[PDB]
DNA sequence: TATTGAATAAAATTGGGTAAATTTGACACTATAATGGGTTCGCTCGTTGTGGT
DNA sequence: ACCACAACGAGTTACCTCTCCAAGTGTCAAATTTACCCAATTTTATTCAATA
RNA sequence: UGGGAGAGGUA
């Protein structure tokens, strides 16, 4: 609810200090997951720690890149996701549209997880792409998709109380 | 300047370089100074601007005027404290 | 009303970034105070010319106490007096024009607080008070 | 928000395109059908962004859903509007123009800078007289200026061993032909060789000028402009009228005529049409370049329709009514009232008298803060239709949030210093600020008409501010001179006047009274006069050389009413300060003296207490004006 | 552009109240202090209260005499209404009224009107008296006007005291006044500067388009103008953070002044400062006029 | 769309109601003060001011393109005063109103 | 005389002066000049053989019944067999080219068959502008391969002319140049295979054109200075009528632009009358150059103040429905595109002919 | 139309008539202005006239 | 019994380009004679910048 | 070198109150976008096995 | 929306 408003309010970029409070409940779920999974754990407090709020601020970036993100707009459909196909709407007449086939119709272009790991290598240099695929990444997409659902939440209950 | 460059000088050990002041007037010391933004909040800001413009100078922003203009806290009162702790802030590191 | 408010202003604007920004300069110039006995009378006596300032250096006389005033120091009411009482005419104390700092004056330099009564403290926009000061009675005059 | 220094420069032409956001092109504001602004006008969407925040201009993406997104039937980006007054744009103008201020902003700069005349500069850039600008033969040397019979006879005699131009295209090529440091180092040679003082400062200024422009690193043929930057067009909106008409702005009037002749001039110089035609619409695009930049600079000001010349951006940044004077150093402000001022005799030197709507209006966000504090507002709705109400709980807040927080009254023109003071506001009826009578002398205030502001310190540290700088009982002395600024005025001083001024047979004469309480018990019982010489037993007090009071008695010679005067005065001066008639320089000293010997806490409760007993005495001593 | 326009009258009485500016003929202008009561206004030997009280300091600096002579005049006016009143208060005859309105016609030395009433009848005597029982007009041509002599004449026919002072009491204390003071009728002026029009105060209203201040006016509920002067003022206290909160966040700092309304809804009376968009519209001018000009991060 | 004047007013109580007619104009002769409503005013379906109160909340949630502003003519604050006469002004072509 | 003014419309009146008035005889032989500038381009495109092989190839393409004849020719029924007159001088003029006065006769013989042809201006400077493109890219053709002679030599140069101004197509001058050895020569060896690129675009332009370099250079520098001419005919017409420009203009002075914006729409008015003059009407030249001047400063003044092609055929041709539609109503209704149905109804009309 | 309307409507010299009382419109009826179309312009008048 | 360095498909993303749709600014619409314009001074004081002997 | 003319700028602070500020419609070449083709790269999953 | 002029007035 009120980590649905503010990471949601964070992300638009509107009341712009909530985004802090979205990293600071990322970590505290990062905190929650931590204990049921294994190659997150493998750490001390303060270097674990430090380094599972940088993932939740990178996560959060990952959720916060959109279509009027700085450098990641969509070159071809210009962030619609929508384009005219001239043989269709020559063959049938009727105005037809397709999905952008540059950026497959989600508009921008997502971040990599990789400068992430190069961000976090330069404290624990010896876990490798073998062992940030296997272990760091599932949680990576974990809080993504939590965030996900937290919005979505978030918006249940705002047109529970709207409509 | 020319007292801070004679201080130095004769620090270092050089000869220096002498002078003679000058009794400009209240309105040529405003204009003036070299507070470009002070001269042209206070007159002539087509010459200021052009002469600051020509020159390509920069305001340090020392004086009440520049700090009121940008929306600071003044040089004077229960700002001194707080602006020369900005100035050891930025010249220590 | 016009004139004495535009040259407020053109004080204001000349005098708008002299704060004191330093405890004692360190120099021995100064201004020989002296009262002002143009025409046939005394206009401004010594006392009032010279009191809250800061002297340049000591008094030297044999005169009738042989007083030594020491260096730096404010001349308050009380040394106001010793001076009457020793009868001194030419007094040399530190002014504001003399001053040995860079980008601001010395506390010791301008001398009194004409408003609180004591020292000045450093950091008050003394070129502010001055160019109002002045520019203030101009409706008078 | 973290930024030291403000550095100025000339704008490079890439520097120009680097600041915009797309070429203007065509000079429509907005279509008058339908409020929608044209596609590359001064208004586009397309270019400056979106007129509603999060909505594409043909309606197809309303949403905060696109963050941003470039809404391919009308190319808008969803973003917020303001974005509006932030973006700006460029228009590229065919010939190159000079800008009126680096020409005509004495002394010129480009004269200086290249040593020519600036009449015959103007004469260059008027396309009457060709300037050479390289030749390969001795007979023409650098910047020689001719006029058209004597180019066309060199055009016979050489052709193209030399090449003349004409217009700001020529001093273009004159200022980026021109070397920086040979041209200094030849004036450093050519500085030795003069004697004169003002040949030697006209050496002294050009190679100042060059060793500025050398130092700061731009280049001079910038100078020149070859493109034009836009204000963004929230920065000269389109306010409507109430006729449904409009009052258009002097910059989109400005901006109207430079594309105009910029785009005439693009149709002209493609259709290969005449020189004389070509050279008319130049000069005209150089005329419109220099009036939107400064308007009564070089011609004739361009005027309106309404007979009134027409505001440029340099007539925007000068004046009094410019921007510095006019939004920089002064500003509007909000938490703050005015209303006529009226007395306050039965105030304290630290107390105002505020309205009650004034200062309801003044602390409101103060008093949703205390109505939510106490939980009697559920929302801020609530407290809101609360004090639109005005209920006797809000007044009861109202006088919680008023107690202990000072604010500010100030007197315009303020000035010195003390045209502002801090006062403890008491909640009145009424409609009038009530102002102490002993700070009227340094507010320059009267009661016959005048008005002041009130303005309310937010913060902790501007209450602290208030409190222990601008309170008016901080301030006794002036800061002019060492003198007290709370003088008597003319009330309590005819009333001190009275009390203290003798009379030779008045009533009850020669009585020896116990003191200063049987003093006063025989005035207010009508057993003797105010002005009877009497005797009576004062017990004055005197600071030792230490800081302690010693105490001594004795019987004095004086009246009654200097006897009841020294109730009030304070406890460390002496009876010669009362023993005679007081006048206004007798109570000014009399503070003065009672400063200097105690402080300032008993001077402030004693310049209270003289203009107590000064009003209630000028009160009983019924003085009038007569014509006898 | 316009379907309907309907026009509304309002009708407000307006009474007087502390602050509103009166007047006399004379230049003796200035504002209501305090609506005192009639109990504790001054009052003479026969219980009648004075309605205003004016201060004789006003007359000698600014040597407005007339002023004290209309006071004399006036009253020697309203004390020959209050005969004529209790005359016919009494019901007394028509000869004694008509003999006593026509001694007080000839008053003057050298006067050029001759008002006679013996070609008068009886109902329009009565009704002059009628309409001369709340005092007696008196026409004082400028440079031709009536003199001391005819003053106190007119004052010893009224049988009030010929010097135009009079002993009062105070109506607190009951004690009389030391020295006699001057009383008599002013005609006296409500002046257009009613405190009605001009008290406005605003916490937080509309702001301007360019530059994000404040309105100006009580029509469009503004803010007070802080302007250079104020500023000098507060520089010359040193006051740093008062005059920094009146430039940014009672102003143009459009993302201040709405965190400064929240913290203090919030009950914390600390503000976050920024940069002000009057400054960013400076900035965006001179970057118009083709001048480079442009912060520097350190 | 046109701007309506018109008796019902969006999100007012009937304290505000009390003075005015069917037609949505003052009566002549009503003791009115400051804050009361003279002549009620709704502008169409769309607004033209947003307070940032709820523009926030017309932005993340949706302008709904409907539930129009209040627009009406009010008292100024600390006026009373009652209303001595009215006067309306139809433009020429158009049925005027029943209190017109 | 020039120096201290400032008011441009005062410049202007000073610097329009110096021309003169022309008389009645003025617009006649300057119109004369005209005629002779494009007397003198068509003439000298005339005897180009690749003009005539694109008119006749124009004319089996406007003969395929895609659009009339009106917009082709004005006037001399008689095209189709004049152009079996043509298509004869074709073949007389692919047979006996080989042999080398039959070459001047015939082609003197197509520049006065070229002249009686009265066609439209618009085909006419659409044709002769697809010349324009072609002798351009063969002029920045010579310009490049005169570059390249240039850009590796740092010599003299002189001596490459006076051993170029001959046929230079073949390797003689090459060889020659070479050969005698300067010392440029050793070290020109470098540039053999670009200057056999461009033996090799010399024999590409001799098929291409059946004609060597230097006749084409020369009509090339004939009709650049014949429409050099005629543009500096058009220039001294228009210089000297500026003043009726501002006597039109005088009396639309205060109804919207200032008094320079009017005169300069009126200059292009101007410009416009002279470019489509006609002289031989009897009217001097006043009379038609004040409607386009009037006409200019008016609109600027009041400016100032398959499936698809098939149901577009449908709409835009009105077939079968209530009502027709023009360009704007599908324009609006389909798609943003407005003028690219206008290409489809070409493509279509193309496509159906 | 244009001129007198011009005039009477938004010269220096047609003003809003004061009246408060009956002596402020027969003063504004009797004023006389040294300033307007073709006289004096007041920021650049001294003391002479 | 397991987690992970190296290696590798492999599809997504960046960058460049490119031929075909598609905008975009202009132009048509036309022939008695006409041929050179309307617009501010009763402001002072001072300062700085320009031109002859 | 010194004098005699032109042009800019400045002139208190607020505060108020008012009024006043013609008709689309069809056609052409160019240039401009636009849907899309394809190498370089690189991010992410997936196999081997090899230490632990 | 809320700008710019002009006029008048107050201290
Ligand atoms: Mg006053
Ligand atoms: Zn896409
Ligand atoms: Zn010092
Ligand atoms: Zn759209």
């Amino acid at each position: 609810a009120g980590f649905g408003m503010a990471a949601f309010c964070g992300k638009h970029e509107l009341s712009q200090n909530d985004k802090q409070k979205a990293i600071n409940y990322l970590m505290q779920f990062a905190h929650k997951v931590s204990g049921k999974y294994r190659g997150v754990a493998k750490l001390e407090g303060n270097t674990k720690a430090k380094v599972l709020q940088v993932l939740a601020t990178f996560a959060y970036a990952d959720y916060c890149r959109s279509a009027a993100t700085p450098g990641a707009r969509c070159r071809d459909c210009h962030g619609t996701g929508r384009a005219v196909d001239i043989a269709k709407t020559e063959l049938w007449g009727r105005v037809v549209e397709k999905e952008c086939g540059r950026c497959k119709g989600v508009g921008y272009s997502r971040m990599p997880a990789s400068a992430a790991y190069r961000a976090v290598t330069m404290l624990i240099p010896n876990l490798t792409q073998p062992t940030w695929s296997r272990t760091v990444k599932p949680l990576y997409d974990a809080l993504v998709v939590q965030c996900h659902k937290e919005e979505s939440i978030a918006d249940n209950i705002l047109n529970a109380v709207t409509r | 300047r020319v007292k801070i460059a004679n201080r130095e000088l004769e620090a270092n050990g050089k000869v220096g370089a002498t002078y003679s002041r000058d009794l400009l007037g209240i309105t040529k010391a405003s204009l003036a100074t070299e507070s470009f933004i002070s001269a042209a909040s206070f007159q002539e800001t087509t010459r200021v601007l052009t002469e600051a413009a020509v020159a390509g100078k920069r305001d340090e922003l020392r004086g009440l005027k520049e700090n009121v203009i940008v929306g600071r806290l003044i040089p004077a009162g229960t700002g001194y404290a707080y602006h020369q702790d900005r100035m050891r802030r930025r010249a220590a590191g | 009303t016009a004139n004495s408010g535009y040259l407020t202003r053109r004080l204001v604007d000349v005098a708008q970034d002299l704060v004191v920004t330093e405890d004692d300069c360190g120099t021995h110039e100064g201004i020989m105070m002296t009262p002002v006995i143009e025409g046939g009378d005394v206009k401004e006596p010594l006392r009032d010319r010279v009191l809250g300032r800061v002297t340049a250096e000591d008094v030297l006389k044999p005169g009738t106490a042989d007083i030594l005033v020491p260096r730096n120091t404010l001349l308050h009411e009380q040394w106001c007096d010793l001076l009457e009482e020793n009868s001194v005419d030419a007094v040399k104390v530190r002014s504001v024009v003399s001053c040995d700092t860079d980008f601001g004056v010395c506390a010791h330099c301008y001398g009194r607080d004409l408003a609180r009564g004591h020292i000045i403290n450093k950091g008050e926009a003394i070129g502010v008070i001055a160019a109002q000061s002045i520019g203030e009675p101009g409706t008078q005059l | 928000e973290e930024f030291d220094a403000i550095k100025i420069a000339l704008a490079s032409p890439d520097m120009i395109r680097s600041w915009s956001f797309g070429e203007v092109k065509k000079p429509e504001t907005i279509n008058y059908r339908t409020f929608k602004p044209e596609r590359d006008g001064l208004f586009c969407a397309r270019i400056f962004g979106p007129v509603k925040d999060y909505e594409c201009l043909c309606g197809k993406y309303k949403r905060l859903k696109h963050r941003g997104v470039i809404c391919e039937k009308c190319g808008v980006e969803v973003t917020q509007t303001k974005v509006r007054r932030e973006r700006m744009g460029h228009i590229e103008l065919a010939s190159p123009t000079a800008h009126i201020w680096f020409l005509k902003s004495l002394p010129s700069r480009i004269g200086l800078l290249l040593d020519m005349p600036l009449r015959d500069i103007e004469r260059v850039l008027y396309f009457e007289s060709y300037v050479v600008i390289e030749g390969g033969m001795t007979n023409l040397e650098r910047q020689q200026i001719l006029t058209e019979e004597q180019y066309l006879d060199a055009l016979e005699e050489f052709g193209d061993e030399f090449d003349a131009k004409m217009g700001a295209e020529a001093i273009q090529a004159l200022l980026k032909s021109m070397d920086l440091e040979q041209e200094c180092e030849q004036l450093r040679e050519e500085l030795n060789e003069t004697n004169s003082e003002t040949k030697r400062k006209k050496l002294t200024k050009r190679i100042k000028l060059l060793e500025a422009f050398v130092q700061s690193g731009n280049k001079p043929e910038w100078m020149i402009l070859t493109v034009l930057p836009v204000l963004p067009p929230d920065l000269r909106p389109l306010v409507p009228l109430d006729g449904g008409r409009f009052a258009t702005s002097d910059l989109n009037d400005l901006y109207r005529r430079v594309i105009n002749r910029n785009n005439r001039l693009k149709r002209l110089l493609d259709l290969a049409a005449p020189d004389i035609i070509v050279r008319n619409e130049k000069r005209m695009l150089q005329e419109a370049v220099d009036a939107l930049l400064d308007n009564g600079r070089r011609g004739r000001a361009i005027t309106g329709s309404n007979k009134r010349p027409l505001k440029s951006l340099a007539d925007m940044i000068k004046g009094k009514q410019g921007r510095f004077r006019q939004n920089l150093l002064g500003k509007r402000v909000d938490y703050s009232g005015r209303s006529v001022i009226t007395v306050g005799p039965y105030l304290r030197l630290h107390q105002c008298g505020l309205p009650k709507k004034m200062a309801l209006e003044l602390f409101k966000p103060f008093i949703y803060g205390k109505l939510e504090l106490r939980g009697l507002a559920t929302t801020i709705k609530a407290a809101k239709k609360m004090v639109e109400r005005e209920e006797a709980v809000v007044w009861d807040i109202l006088d919680e949030v008023i107690r202990e927080h000072p604010v500010l009254l100030n007197r315009a023109p303020t000035l010195h210093r003390l045209g502002i003071q801090a006062f403890e506001p008491v909640l009145i009826e009424g409609k009038a600020i009530q102002l102490h009578p002993l700070v009227c002398a340094a507010y320059n205030a009267d009661f016959d008409g005048d008005q002041m502001a009130v303005h309310v310190p937010l913060t902790l540290e501007a209450q602290l501010e208030a409190r222990a700088l601008m309170m008016s009982t901080n301030n006794i002395l002036s800061p002019a001179n060492g003198e007290p600024i709370i003088v008597p005025s003319q009330d309590v001083v005819l009333g001190l006047y009275y009390m203290t001024r003798d009379c030779v047979n008045a009533k009850g004469e020669g009585m020896v009274l116990t003191g200063p309480k049987e003093a006063e018990r025989l005035y207010r019982s009508g057993l003797a006069s105010l002005h009877a010489r009497v005797k009576v037993r004062i017990t004055e007090y005197e600071k030792d050389a230490n800081g302690e009071l010693v105490a001594k008695t004795s019987l004095k010679d004086t009246t009654v009413g200097r006897a009841i005067l020294w109730m009030i005065v304070p406890k460390g001066l002496p009876y010669s300060i009362v023993n005679q008639a007081l006048g206004k320089k007798a109570i000014s000293k009399m503070l003065n003296t009672c400063y200097r010997i105690l402080g300032l806490k008993p001077t402030v409760i004693f310049a209270d207490q003289i203009m107590y007993t000064g009003f209630a005495y000028a009160a009983r001593s019924g003085a009038s004006v007569g014509i006898d | 552009g316009v379907l309907k326009i309907v026009k509304v009258y309002l009708a407000v009485k307006r009474r007087i109240q502390p602050g509103d500016k009166m007047a006399g003929r004379h230049g003796n202008k200035g504002v209501i202090s305090k609506i005192n009561p009639i109990e504790d206004m001054p009052y003479d030997e026969n219980g009648t209260p004075v309605d205003i009280v004016l201060n004789p300091l006003g007359v000698p600096s600014r040597m407005n005499i007339g002023q004290i002579l209309e006071t004399h005049l006036g009253m020697a006016a309203k004390g020959i209404g209050d005969k004529i009143n209790a005359m016919l208060k009494q019901q007394q005859e028509v000869a004694k009224l008509r003999e006593f309105i026509q001694r007080a016609y000839d008053l003057g030395a050298d006067v050029r009107q001759k008002v006679d009433l013996s070609t008068f009848s009886d109902e329009e005597v009565m009704r002059l008296a009628e309409n001369l029982r709340k005092g007696m007009p008196i026409a004082t041509p400028v440079f031709d006007g009536a003199k001391e002599a005819e003053i106190k004449e007119l004052l010893k026919l009224g049988d009030l005291p010929t010097s135009g002072q009079i002993r009062l009491y105070d109506g607190r204390t009951g004690e009389q006044f030391e020295r006699p003071v001057t009383v008599g009728y002013m005609y006296m002026l409500k002046l257009n500067h009613l405190v009605d029009d001009k008290m406005h105060a605003r916490s937080t209203g509309s702001y301007s388009l360019v530059t994000q201040q404040p309105l100006g006016g009580k029509a469009q509920f503004g803010g007070q103008r802080f302007g250079e002067m104020e500023v000098w003022a507060l520089e010359a206290y040193g006051a740093a953070y008062t005059l920094q909160e009146m430039l940014t966040v009672k102003s143009d700092d459009v993302n201040g002044r709405t965190k400064m309304y929240k913290n203090i809804v919030d009950g914390n009376h600390q503000m976050e400062p920024g940069m002000p968009e009057s400054f960013n519209v400076l900035l965006k001018e001179i970057r118009s006029l083709g001048i480079n000009i442009e912060l520097e991060d350190e | 769309g046109p701007e309506e004047i018109t008796a019902d007013i969006p999100n007012v109580g009937e304290a505000a109601l009390s003075k005015l007619d069917e037609s949505g104009i003052v009566y002549i002769g009503a003791e009115v003060t400051g804050g009361d409503i003279l002549v009620g005013k709704v502008t169409p379906k769309g607004e033209t001011q947003l307070t940032p109160e709820e523009k926030l909340l017309r932005a993340i949630f949706g302008e709904k393109a409907s539930d129009v502003k209040d627009s009406s003519l009010r008292v100024p604050n600390g006026v009373s005063g009652t209303v001595i006469d009215v006067q309306v002004f139809t433009r020429d072509g158009v049925e005027k109103d029943k209190r017109a | 005389e020039i120096g201290r003014t400032t008011d441009p419309v005062r410049m202007y009146m000073r610097e329009m002066g110096t021309v003169e008035l022309l008389t009645r005889e003025g617009e006649i032989d300057i119109a004369k000049r005209i005629e002779d500038g494009i007397n003198q381009v068509q003439c000298s495109v005339a005897e180009y053989p690749e003009a005539i092989t694109y008119l006749l190839e124009q004319y089996d393409r406007v003969e395929a019944e895609e659009a009339r004849l009106s917009d082709l020719i004005t006037g001399f029924e008689l095209a189709r067999e004049k152009f079996a007159e043509l298509r004869a001088q074709y073949v007389v003029t692919r047979d006996t080219i080989k042999a080398h006065a039959t070459a001047q006769e015939e082609i003197l013989k197509l520049s006065e068959v070229f002249k009686q042809f009265r066609l439209v201006p618009k085909q006419f400077d659409y044709l002769v502008n697809s010349m324009r493109v072609m002798m351009d890219r063969v002029r920045t053709q010579e310009r490049l391969i005169m570059k390249l002679c240039v850009e590796q030599c740092k010599m003299p140069k002189k001596n490459f002319i006076t051993l170029f101004t001959g046929n230079e197509t073949s390797d003689t001058w090459f060889n020659a140049a070479i050969a005698m050895n300067k010392p440029w020569s050793e070290k020109l060896h470098d540039v053999s295979e670009e200057v056999h690129r461009a033996l090799q675009k010399l024999q590409q332009i001799e098929e291409e054109t059946g004609l060597t370099i230097e006749q084409v250079k020369d009509i090339n520098r004939r009709m650049s200075i014949g429409e050099a001419k005629a543009r500096r005919a058009k220039k001294e017409m228009v210089e000297a009528n500026l003043r009726l420009v501002i006597s039109i203009a005088k009396k639309y002075t205060n109804r919207g632009l200032q008094f320079l914006d009017l005169i300069q729409e009126g200059n292009i008015g101007l410009m416009k009358a002279v470019d489509k003059f006609e002289y031989r009407r009897g009217y001097k030249f006043s009379t038609y150059a004040t409607w386009w001047i009037r006409q200019a400063i008016t609109r600027s003044i009041a400016d100032q103040a398959t499936a698809r092609e098939a149901k577009v055929l449908r709409m835009r041709f009105g077939i079968d429905m209530n009502t027709d539609y023009t360009l704007e109503e599908v324009g609006k209704q389909f798609d943003v595109t407005r003028e690219r149905i206008r290409q489809i109804e070409a493509k279509a009309l193309r496509k159906l002919r | 139309s244009a001129a007198v309307k011009e005039f009477f409507g938004s010269s220096q010299l047609s003003q809003f008539m004061d009246q408060n009382n009956p002596l402020s419109e027969i003063t504004h009826k009797r004023r006389i202005s040294a300033l307007g179309p073709g006289g004096l312009t007041r920021e650049r008048a001294g003391f002479e006239v």
